[PDB]
């Protein structure tokens, strides 16, 4: 499960 | 004083019933689960209050006596839901409340008002928008909110003049409404961050043509720290967050290598059954490729599903895979026929809204948009 | 041995395994949680059994090829719920049973059936009884069954058996249910009595037949329960349940043969009052006074708050006035199944008898003979 | 809260 690609938090 | 009044027993419940949505269940401070009626010149005046979120109705009402007290939320609510359709009589009568209907006669301790805080006055009126927008648009948004992550279980409201912009994330999924409404003071330039189950149950709620936002106005948007809420003969407010939300608008892809129209029906109904042998509802994969699509979920050991369905699809065909449930939420969000996706990559974020040569694709201009991280296909 | 294929109606498919389905575990051995489908000459069986209840029914099909496999009872009945109002396809193929309607395919792993137990016999059939009738009586009486296993003797339906009739009783000691029902005997004469777990014979009635009546086998003559098995037999569909193996408390010198004051009022009423009048009852009574035209209900506390109300009672004999806990009361006021209840009273601290009110003096009053009574124990006044 | 007067049982 990759996150949506906030940066910071992914 | 005394309070003493007369009151139709259906205004009287369902007015009781909203206050008592936002009433805190097992609350450390047991006179914070208290319901508060005052009887004024205009008639009867129900509020709630915990120190976070404030519920305030007024009903008509024949007040014989004017006077406040505090009794118990849930027996209120449970006595007044369970009356018959007569009128209902309340009397405070010494450290009891007598309410009396038909042949039931109830009689209620009062609550102690010294440690039972005051509501707090909404800000100044910030703007206005539609009642049924409002509901919907929250609706839209709040799906995509974090039950945590502080700052991933707000509502993020960003105010520029006319316009207004709600957003909320988990991570997985992104949500994003755009709407216009009417400024009540001057021009604004500004952002909250509200708490989403507490707004989200507010909009659900009834409300009234018209709901009225209460955030302040000018240098001073957010400074009372509050988000009241208005609308026809009720006041509500909620302490705002004190988090950062996160950059989203990197995240809005700009163009799609695919692209795919469907009926929300249709898809989400298959979507269903499909999922049905998906252990623990882990994914569910969606082969593209010339004018169908392929659903399917399971696994060699658990049982496997799949269903073919008509599609409108242009570009390079793909396979990618959803958490299914992430997925229904969206597709239930839109509100249209259709759903249009915009794919790139198996890896990399859909999406979806509602609804050309071999690409690539540019974005397509929506009110409402729901970004969807996929999961990584079995391998 | 063959593999199984048929064609089947979704619509009765779709119902035939929700019913097997309701009485499948839900197990230390996974293989019970399996659903049996057996393709034979007149068409599909669907069966479950997990050593203590079993289920078997048949429905129409057209088997293209005889066989039987075993599959997953929870995913079959999770498929079938969901399959659109098209002809149903079913293949085994290898180690999977492929499920095929309208554009939708499915593939179920099959099951090991070598630790699967066989469907048991159903004992002779001792008689039959109307199906309705049946279910509704089981539903009554089974209120008032204990739920806790920490004594099995209150868990059970008792079912007494006579050439006339077939009586059904359960308690928990602080209700007593007692149903009477009319059947008609294959045999003629007997007289014998069984113990039936109330969860899973009132489970049995819920799922429901078809037909109008159904047969009770339990044996014939002395053999009556000697198979340690309840057989119910109706159209399309047989079931079992395995008997308990405990001692019915001595119940009928518990039924009062007369009464000091009897009260007689309508069912939906009076309910709908108790249940006002109960909301401010922390935990645990509600009080009960009757007078001469009138009863006044009450419950409550000075500490959360008092509630009481009046209603028009047909009343006779010595006034009293006797508390209960509200929800057994509700309990046996809603396995009535009458317009009115009559209440049968001795004093505040003996059981008070509640019976379907039929078409008042000074007392005392002889006890009336209904074919249904809840018996409920008062709790004393403070 | 008096058992119904089973004997045994109560
Ligand atoms: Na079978």
């Amino acid at each position: 499960v990759p996150t949506l690609p906030l940066v910071p938090x992914g | 004083t005394d309070l003493k009044f007369r009151v139709v027993r259906e205004d009287f419940a369902d007015a009781v019933a909203w206050v008592a949505r936002s009433l805190p269940t097992r609350p450390t401070i047991p006179v914070l689960a208290g319901v508060l009626l005052t009887g004024t010149d205009e008639g009867l005046t129900i509020s709630g209050f915990d120190y976070e979120v404030s519920a305030e109705v007024k009903v008509s009402a024949e007040i014989a006596s004017a006077g406040s007290v505090l009794v118990s939320g849930r027996l209120l609510s449970d006595i007044t839901k369970a009356l018959p359709a007569k009128p209902v009589e309340v009397s405070v009568e010494g450290t009891r409340v007598s309410l009396t209907c038909g042949s039931a006669r109830f009689s209620l301790p009062t609550l102690a008002v010294e440690d039972y805080p005051a509501l707090p006055a909404l800000p100044e009126e910030t703007g206005v928008i539609a009642s049924d927008l409002f509901a919907e648009a929250i609706g839209q948004v709040a799906v995509a909110a974090g039950r945590d992550l502080p700052m991933l279980t707000g509502i993020r409201v960003e105010i520029s003049g006319e316009s207004v912009v709600l957003a909320a994330t988990d991570r997985f999924r992104l949500a994003v409404r755009e709407l216009t409404w009417v400024t009540t003071a001057g021009d604004v330039e500004a952002a909250v961050l509200v708490p989403a189950k507490t707004l989200a149950e507010a909009a659900k709620a009834g409300t009234g043509n018209q709901v009225h936002l209460a955030l302040g106005s000018g240098a001073s948007v957010g400074k009372d720290g509050l988000l009241g809420i208005r609308s026809e003969g009720k006041r509500s407010t909620t302490r705002l967050l004190d988090a950062e939300f996160p950059k989203f608008r990197q995240l809005l892809p700009a163009e799609h290598t695919a692209v795919a129209t469907i009926g929300v029906a249709e898809l989400t109904e298959a979507i269903k059954r499909v999922a049905l042998v998906a252990d623990r509802g882990a994914q569910i994969r969606m082969e593209f490729s010339d004018d169908t699509l392929k659903l399917s979920a399971g696994a060699d050991d658990v049982g496997r599903a799949e269903e073919d369905l008509p599609v409108d699809f242009a570009g390079e065909p793909l396979t990618i895979a959803f958490n299914p449930t992430y997925l229904t939420d969206g597709l239930g969000s839109l509100h249209s026929e259709r759903v249009t996706f915009g794919f790139t990559t198996p890896s990399r974020p859909a999406v979806l809204r509602p609804a050309g040569g071999s690409g690539p694709f540019p974005a397509a201009k929506t009110d409402y948009v729901y970004l969807l991280m996929p999961v990584r296909l079995p391998g």
